[PDB]
RNA sequence: UGCUUGGACUACAUAUGGUUGAGGGUUGUA
RNA sequence: AACUCUAAGCGGUGGAUCACUCGGCUCAUGGGUCGAUGAAGAACGCAGCAAACUGUGCGUCAUCGUGUGAACUGCAGGACACAUGAACAUCGACAUUUUGAACGCAUAUCGCAGUCCAUGCUG
RNA sequence: UUAUAUACAACCUCAACUCAUAUGGGACUACCCCCUGAAUUUAAGCAUAUUAAUUAGGGGAGGAAAAGAAACUAACAAGGAUUUUCUUAGUAGCGGCGAGCGAAAAGAAAACAGUUCAGCACUAAGUCACUUUGUCUAUAUGGCAAAUGUGAGAUGCAGUGUA
RNA sequence: GGAAGACCGAAACAGUUCUGACGUGCAAAUCGAUUGUCAGAAUUGAGUAUAGGGGCGAAAGACCAAUCGAACCAUCUAGUA
RNA sequence: GGUAUGCGUAGAAGUGUUUGGCGUAAGCCUGCAUGGAGCUGCCAUUGGUACAGAUCUUGGUGGAUAGUAGCAAAUAAUCGAAUGAGAGCCUUGGAGGACUGAAGUGGAGAAGGGUUUCGUGUGAACAGUGGUUGAUCACGAGUUAGUCGGUCCUAAGUUCAAGGCGAAAGCGAAAAUUUUCAAGUAAAACAUAAUUUUGAACGAAAGGGAAUACGGUUCCAAUUCCGUAACCUGUUGAGUAUCCGUUUGUUAUUAAAUAUGGGCCUCGUGCUCAUCCU
RNA sequence: UGAAAAUUUAUGGUGGGGACACGCAAACUUCUCAACAGGCCGUACCAAUAUCCGCAGCUGGUCUCCAAGGUGAAGAGUCU
RNA sequence: UUGAUCAAAGUAUCACGAGU
């Protein structure tokens, strides 16, 4: 999951992540929450592992 | 609803994010002034609209 | 940690202040975990502080970008719109003071020889 | 080459030059 | 003792009186300040716990320099980087999302472009 | 160079440009400026009068705006640019001579500032602006020459000369 | 053999007589019995035109946002008696 | 504005009053009880100056009633268990009676709603009765797409380039006249050639229209998420009719060769004839 | 007398480009087949005797979609 | 007599050539 700016045209973050974390993409999909927020979400590739990756960052 | 657009979308957050009460707790200021809310929506006592 | 003084950026160059621009920057998204998370002390308050610190590094690096181009772009007409003195809109575009004061011929014959004298007429 | 990511750009009416000019308009040199 | 009539005491619905007013309107002397470099108004995004009013514009409740010379505060927490400035006000530095007189074609559509370099992958 | 059979050079009207380089619609409005011009009301009614050369009227300005240097007065022992105030005066005339309207030079007070254009004769374009290159510096859409590099300029630029 | 603005009838609509049920309602017009058309001059969701002394009207001065022989909203408006 | 060496936290203004009194009367003087910071008397002036009234404006509040009017349409609820301070309900879950009858009080779509959907927690107003659950608050989460769709096309029509008119704003307008008011078109000198009339754009989650569905899945989401199974559009890459008569394979018959012939010539080796599918 | 147009096929067409036969092939090839991305936002729920408008959770007007057993002419009307 | 035709051939003299 992610929470970004309110323009986040879907490769933004095919590009942030791979120059912030170099992370594989797979499929970069996003939804607004009518909050005003723009809920991102994306999937792993399969080298990578989800609990490897926050507790790399430090997300518990 | 359903076929909104993106005014709609962003000025009914704000129509939404003018919900809350009070902050729970700032009528301990000076002065206080603010009791509950003067914008404070229901939605079939008051309307929209704008 | 210290504040950052912008006296004392003003020394730096700018390839150390994006080197110290990205130190801050990755350091504060790490922040934002601990307001979401609910971090180790009650706040780490510090993207209060930090962010002040950060906006101090982006003027000076601007200053020197801006510093550096209105001195190169000295000595020359057709001047770049964003450094051109934005002052009023009602002595702009009309009739600038030096050449505005352009007396003309016939009104600097009757100004040479006939002048105004401080005297006083009295008994 | 095409993709996506940045920028700069790209109103119209309009004034004085600049360039390229269009004219069984008006002649001239042939 | 019921009840109804009547005075005062006393409790009770009430907000009038008088006082008090970080405000109103009137009176008069001062000064020229209105944008193609983006005004006026709006939409939003704002901050640690935040809806507003007020402040701002991705540097987002403030901002370089400046001045004066230690705090804002309900609280936590950072400061004392006063001593090389707290916090104010001043304010010249830089900044100025989004829209207007829309300076791309254009809006019940964040939609459609077009030119050119830059920057990544095609390769 | 035009049996509508070619060039080149001008000219003349006249285009097109992601050219160069720059100026403008807009906001406000009390005051101000050129505009458009209505009505209840008053006449005991109403129709010309009145409300009024008025509220929307909207196009335009500014710290001033417009006016202003008389094609005026007055008719006298003369005066003398424009604007506001006191008075001329609620008088002159306009008026269904109804209601009601309505000035004015002249008299005194503030302040005071007078002059370029056109057009004989003014008598070697002696003009003006860009350009580029330097002078000189300055947050100048800048000062000195130059190549006399353009073009504007005789279909007239300049100086002197104006009710 | 299945044509006609043909008939009795249902959700679609209309609104007749009861002058019946509440008439400080269920309501600033509705409920319940009853009645008419019902394969076209039919019924209708959206888009778009039409403008205040006019739009529109298979014509009643109906209808134009609970207002219609002129709306509706601020002024000249403390308009006159 | 003048004035009284004016009283005032040792109680000043109004508020009550079964203390006492003065006037003909309006009105004061006075005692006590609140009360907490300012007030009056003579004489000059004076302003938005004293109220029972205006179908008067505004704000409390009566009787009727503060318990009367009536909360009567849609068949009709019920014992037992919970829990709860406390239950005819709703709040459940156990039975089991009857309704809604598939042109439903049922399952999902439009306009409009805008956080109601969901869990968790609950005290008071809120639910014209209660309330332990609620479309109320408190507090948390929650809407994923190349294929569903807006997006392109155009419809009646907005009159929306400057020909025009208006004092200007703007025009209850088939703006068909507006140097070229051409989109241009791989283009050729020597307005590239006959060509294009309105130049522009909006206008349909009901018309036109790239292409998909199936199984399961969460506290609420699915033609979207995973599992698995296709397609479209664009781009790039690889293979893909296409090697002949003859003779390299093969003595020839044959075979790579999509089907070779031809005259000549010593046969032809030479020569000639040629494939843009059968 | 029963809309337009975006997009689209095939055909016609003069030119022009392929185009040797001892082969090497090639083919915006309308064939087979492999890599490669496809942005933007709208999605929860009510969808009306309790989320709409009816000053309100009010018998009131609200666009269509699916649509069963029996009796029976039947989408009637009664019944599960 | 419900097809159909566009995009120069012909001609002439020059280019009367270049390569060769």
């Amino acid at each position: 999951v992610f929470l970004t700016h309110l323009r986040a045209n879907k490769n933004h973050v095919r590009a942030a992540v791979r120059k912030l974390y170099d992370i594989k993409v797979a499929k970069v999909n996003v939804l607004i929450r009518p909050d005003g927020q723009k809920k991102a979400y994306v999937r792993l590739a399969r080298d990578y592992d989800a609990l490897d990756i926050a507790n790399k960052i430090g997300i518990i | 609803a359903a076929h909104k657009s993106f005014r709609i979308k962003q000025k009914l957050a704000k129509k939404l994010k003018q919900n809350r009460s009070v902050p729970q707790w700032v009528r301990l200021r000076t002065g206080n002034t603010i009791r509950y809310n003067a914008k404070r929506r229901h939605w079939r006592r008051t309307k929209l609209k704008l | 940690m210290v504040k950052v003084k912008c006296s004392e950026l003003r020394i730096k160059d700018k390839k150390e202040l994006t080197k110290q621009l990205d130190e801050l920057k990755n350091e504060l998204l790490s922040l934002r975990v601990a307001k979401v998370t609910g971090g180790a002390p009650s706040k780490l308050s510090k993207i209060r502080v930090v962010r002040k610190a950060i906006a101090r590094v982006y003027i000076v690096m601007h200053q020197k970008q801006k510093e550096n181009l209105r001195k190169v772009f000295k000595n020359k007409k057709y001047k770049p719109l964003d450094l051109r003195k934005k002052k009023t809109r009602a002595i702009r575009k009309a009739l600038s003071p030096r050449d505005a004061n352009r007396k003309t011929l016939k009104e600097i014959r009757k100004r040479s020889v006939f002048p105004q004298r401080k005297f006083a007429v009295k008994a």
